[PDB]
RNA sequence: UUGUUACAAUACACAUUUUUUGGCACCUGGACGGGAAGAGACUUUUUAUAAAGUGAGACGUCGCGACCCUCGCACUGGAGUCGUUCUUGACUUUUACUUUGGUCGCUUGAUGUUUCUCUUCCCGUUCG
């Protein structure tokens, strides 16, 4: 999403900060909460993080 | 003398500029019929308008209504024409 | 206002009046009655319009509207060249011939 | 095409070229070309400062032609039948 | 390129800028190209502000804007 | 009656009269139609009105008031003749309108041409004839005093003089019958009249209504 | 009649020094001699100067170049 | 050769399209002839405000947006729209795409 | 003059040995090009196609840009995710490092 | 209802001078319009104040008004190829032009283009 984040010829993913990281992170979150809510209809934002972190592992 | 489509319109005020002698003529005979075609060739015939109307019965009112009324400044004068416009 | 067939092009179009727009910022308003490949363009009973710089400056960001300057011009071929879009001001209508009524 | 056809059709009538400098040019076509290269004879010239001259004749370049106005008597020239 | 009725009689050549040269039309091709002799660029008044250009020149045709046959 | 479906259908076409030469100017015919002024329908039905409009022939219909057309900016002519227009209220005329026909209507005193004051500067002519208005005592001085730059009335051209003079204050179908009958032949008058006593069915009513109408 | 291309060529093979004149770029011209000609009218220029607009005590040194045809109004003695 | 006949595979989406004025056309895409003459339809064509106050740059552009005939009642930053707009191909600079197009497929 | 086939070979070749290779080298290794183009605006991208006349499909756009306010003088930044280039728009083409 | 022949489609191709693969970019109060007024500035007579006019110089186009041509059935009109009938529809080809025009007044009625460097009174349309 930033061409000025080049990727190393040794290394598979972006060279992201520690800052940036988070950025993305929190944005691939929102990314998978909102089809994980569109498709089992609930209310993302009422969600725990526990609850977030089963999601994201894929738990059952 | 025939009725038909098209008034010859036979005194109208020379000082007055062709152009809005067209517009106006336009306007005035246009509460008595619609309009179509204002035919003006001054050099071929100074003076004159040939007007052609939708209908017969807007042609005869026009040429009833408007016979002798004042029109830049000059009693105008209206009558059938012999023929019908070609152009149109 | 008018609307075209979402499926029409410009071969389609022959005797609707186009508001032509060109490099210069000149417009020209016309029947079409014939095109060819480089959209060299034929329009009959013409007007070139333009937005004199008097009052460009009224369209700049602030009830609105403008004097253009209009010219008249016969049976005018524009060469494609200069041709920036064109627009559809609106359709074939009928001639006053056929409304004459016997 | 037609927009060629129509410009030969033009010879021996008085055209109005305008080209992209600004100039415009008003006289009888003497020959016309495929390119719209154009003739023209005894000619009406204005420059873009919209100073006016006559000069005998001159020869325009395509490429410099913005647009071309004709006769309005070709619309019924044969060349738009089908 | 119907140049053929000019031949070498004198023509003034518009030119892309605003810049104009006069001379004797000595041939030309499909794009004309213009080939023209004792060219003169008319620059303004003639005794101070002319220049004389060569012996021969030689126009792309790109750059002609519109040429004048000032002789007939 | 003033519906959204009779605009669409509205018969229209080119006319070379603003011009003499080449068709580029389009009217839109709504005339001989009884149309009438009702304050909810007609604002909702002119939004269909095509789009260029050079001229709007609304004449010899039954409208009680302008129609509000006000934000319309291609109308140029506007014929309003032959109606029952009581006041000229002349902020619903078009903005750019340049050529207004409010010919043999039914506007009475000087109050209600009031509103004129409000009409478009670049309005340059102006027709009242066969009015009551137009009777009144001095009303062109009057009219002149509402819309100094104007440029005509009742195709009198203003001259320089009159709009000089005009700074100086700060310092019913049956009229057509009686219209023919008022402009015949005496002799033809005296032969309509033995006719009508003549007259022996309906239909001879309705050929001698076009006698007395033309 | 002589075909424009072939007096380019007659331009060349005689080594006579040219000025070119650019298309938009009014304010400066080209001087040198033609070495190499084209199709497309592309030239290679060699001892070339580049002269203001007027004459060679303003110019600035060049070398060797090739003066795409794209940029070419006149060629001339 | 290749990629006039990428577009020819974008009809009926909502491109944008930007002209050498700088003039931006929002436009759900009829037609892409082979010279790249694109057709748009339910059209919005805008100057941004930012280069639009330059008069002396920006003359041409917004004396031919007003001209088209759809210039609105000036309610921000000189939109127009109209139904149909037929764009000769050289004037295009550049066409941003729909967000989720896989374009591989094409 | 050729036949249809060895042209097809032919563009093969020129993309590979001609100048054009430097985009093709960055749309093989998937790594951004920089692309200053004629309007003054740089566009920075990945490509994902080019043909003859360098029309070039990128993907993962930025493109900067500079605008004036007077005295001051300022920078936009605009993103943009999937854009076809004109190709006759293009001034220089740069492979970052 | 169907088939054969003649001429235009289209897909295709299409970056190096005449079109579509770029010489282009850079550069209470505020607002709007009409008519009275004033300071300041500019032109001219004249000198180390007295008097008459209007940010300055320049070029086109509509339009307005006044004076000379003007007495009325026109726009394609002739000639030829044919249906139908006391001359009305379709087609081919000569002829020179199809716009009334010449002059003056605009101390400007408006309008479009080039060169150099401020307030008061009312009136009308909006804002809060």
């Amino acid at each position: 999403s930033d061409p000025t984040i080049t990727i190393k010829s040794y290394h598979l993913w972006p060279s992201f900060t520690d800052e940036q990281w988070i950025t993305i992170e929190s944005q691939m979150r929102d990314l998978i909460l909102t089809e994980y809510g569109r498709k089992y209809n609930v209310n993302i934002s009422a969600l725990t993080q526990t609850e977030i972190k089963d999601i994201i592992l894929g738990q059952n | 003398t025939e009725a038909k489509n098209t008034l010859y319109v036979s005194q109208l005020n020379e000082k007055i500029n062709m152009q809005r002698l067209r517009v106006n003529l336009f306007l005035l005979f246009a509460t008595f019929g619609e309009v179509l075609k204002v035919s003006m060739n001054f050099k071929k015939q100074r003076g004159q308008a040939f007007i052609t109307m939708r209908t017969i019965d807007q042609a005869s009112l026009a040429q009833i209504s408007l016979n002798g009324e004042r029109f830049f400044g000059k009693p105008l004068k209206v009558e059938f024409s012999k023929s019908e416009t070609k152009t149109l | 206002k008018i609307q075209v067939a979402h499926s029409s092009r410009l071969a389609n179009l022959i005797d609707y009046k186009l508001r032509v727009l060109t490099q210069d910022g000149r417009v020209y308003i016309g029947q079409l009655m014939a095109f060819d490949k480089h959209m060299n363009l034929v329009l009959n009973e013409c007007i070139e319009e333009r937005v004199p710089k008097t009052q460009l400056d009224k369209l700049r960001p602030r009830t609105l509207n403008i004097k253009v300057e209009k010219r008249v011009l016969g049976l005018t071929i524009l060469r494609g060249e200069q041709i920036l879009s064109t627009v559809v001001e609106d359709k074939p209508l009928l001639s006053k011939k056929e409304r004459l009524v016997r | 095409g037609i927009p060629v056809k129509l410009l030969n059709e033009a010879q021996g009538h008085i055209v109005s070229l305008e080209l992209t400098t600004g100039a415009t040019y008003r006289g009888k076509l003497v020959e016309s070309e495929d390119s719209m290269n154009v003739q023209l004879r005894d000619v009406i010239a204005t420059e873009p400062q919209g100073a006016v001259t006559h000069m005998d004749q001159i020869f325009v370049r395509g490429s410099q032609i913005k647009f071309i106005v004709v006769p309005d008597l070709l619309k019924n020239a044969p060349l738009f039948k089908k | 390129p119907e140049l053929k009725k000019y031949m070498d009689k004198k023509i003034l050549l518009n030119i892309n800028g605003s810049r104009k040269v006069a001379g004797i039309l000595r041939g030309y091709d499909i794009f004309l190209n213009v080939v023209l002799d004792d060219a003169m660029e008319i620059n303004g008044e003639d005794p101070a502000n002319n220049h004389q250009l060569g012996l021969q020149t030689v126009i792309r045709g790109n750059s002609i804007i519109s040429l004048e046959a000032l002789d007939a | 009656k003033f519906t959204p479906s009779i605009v669409i259908d509205a018969p229209q076409y080119y006319v070379d009269h603003f011009n003499g030469k080449y068709n580029v100017d389009k009217c839109v015919i709504l005339r001989d139609l009884q149309l009438e002024t009702d304050s909810e329908s007609m604002p909702s039905s002119l939004k269909h009105l095509t789009k260029p409009t050079h001229i709007l022939d609304l004449t010899n219909n039954d409208l009680i008031m302008i129609p509000d057309l006000s934000r319309r900016d291609d109308i140029h002519t506007l014929l309003l003749g032959r109606n029952n227009i009581v006041e000229v209220d002349g902020r619903l005329l078009p903005m750019n309108v340049q050529n207004l026909t409010l010919s043999n209507n039914s506007i009475r005193r000087f109050e209600d041409l009031q509103r004129l004051r409000r009409a478009p500067r670049t309005l340059k002519n102006l027709t009242l004839i066969g009015n009551q208005v137009c009777h009144l005592a001095n009303y062109r001085e009057h009219v002149l005093r509402l819309v100094p730059h104007l440029e005509t009335l009742d195709f009198q051209n203003v001259t320089a003089e009159e709009r000089k003079s005009a700074m100086s204050f700060p310092r019913k179908t049956m009229e057509i019958m009686n219209l023919v009958v008022s402009k015949m032949t005496v002799e033809r008058r005296n032969e309509l009249k033995k006719q009508l006593a003549e007259a022996t069915s309906l239909e001879e009513i309705a050929r001698l209504e076009k006698l007395l109408s033309g | 009649m002589v075909p424009p291309i072939n007096c380019i060529f007659n331009f060349l093979q005689q080594q006579t020094p040219v000025t070119i004149w650019l298309f938009e770029q009014i304010g400066i011209r080209i001087k040198g001699k033609i070495v190499g000609f084209d199709e497309f009218m592309n030239v290679v220029i060699d001892e070339a100067v580049e002269i203001p607009v007027e004459d060679v005590e303003k110019g600035t040194p060049l070398g060797k170049i090739l003066l795409k045809g794209d940029n070419i109004t006149l060629i001339t003695s | 050769m290749k990629l006039v006949n990428f577009l020819k595979k974008l009809r009926n989406e909502q491109v944008t399209i930007e002209l050498k004025n700088g003039t931006t056309v929002w436009g759900t895409l009829q037609s892409v002839s082979p010279q790249m003459n694109a057709i748009l339809t339910d059209v919005k064509l805008t100057l941004p405000q930012p280069r639009l106050n330059k008069l002396n740059s920006n003359g041409i552009a917004m004396a031919s947006l007003y001209l088209t005939g759809g210039q609105q009642p000036t309610a921000s930053d000189n939109i127009a729209s109209l139904q149909y707009i037929n764009i000769r191909g050289n004037t295009i600079r550049q066409i941003i795409l729909p967000d989720s197009l896989n374009l591989d497929s094409l | 003059e050729l036949s249809r086939a060895e042209l097809e070979e032919l563009e093969e070749f020129e993309f590979k040995h001609g100048p054009m290779s430097l985009i093709n080298d960055a749309m093989v290794t998937r790594t951004p090009v920089i692309i200053s183009l004629r309007n003054n605006h740089k566009i920075i991208a990945r490509v994902k196609a080019f043909d003859r006349h360098c029309n070039m499909v990128l993907e993962n756009v930025k493109e900067l840009w500079t605008e004036k306010k007077g005295k001051n003088v300022i920078n936009r930044e605009r993103f943009i995710s999937k854009l076809f280039l004109r190709g006759d728009s293009v001034i220089v083409v740069l492979k970052t490092p």
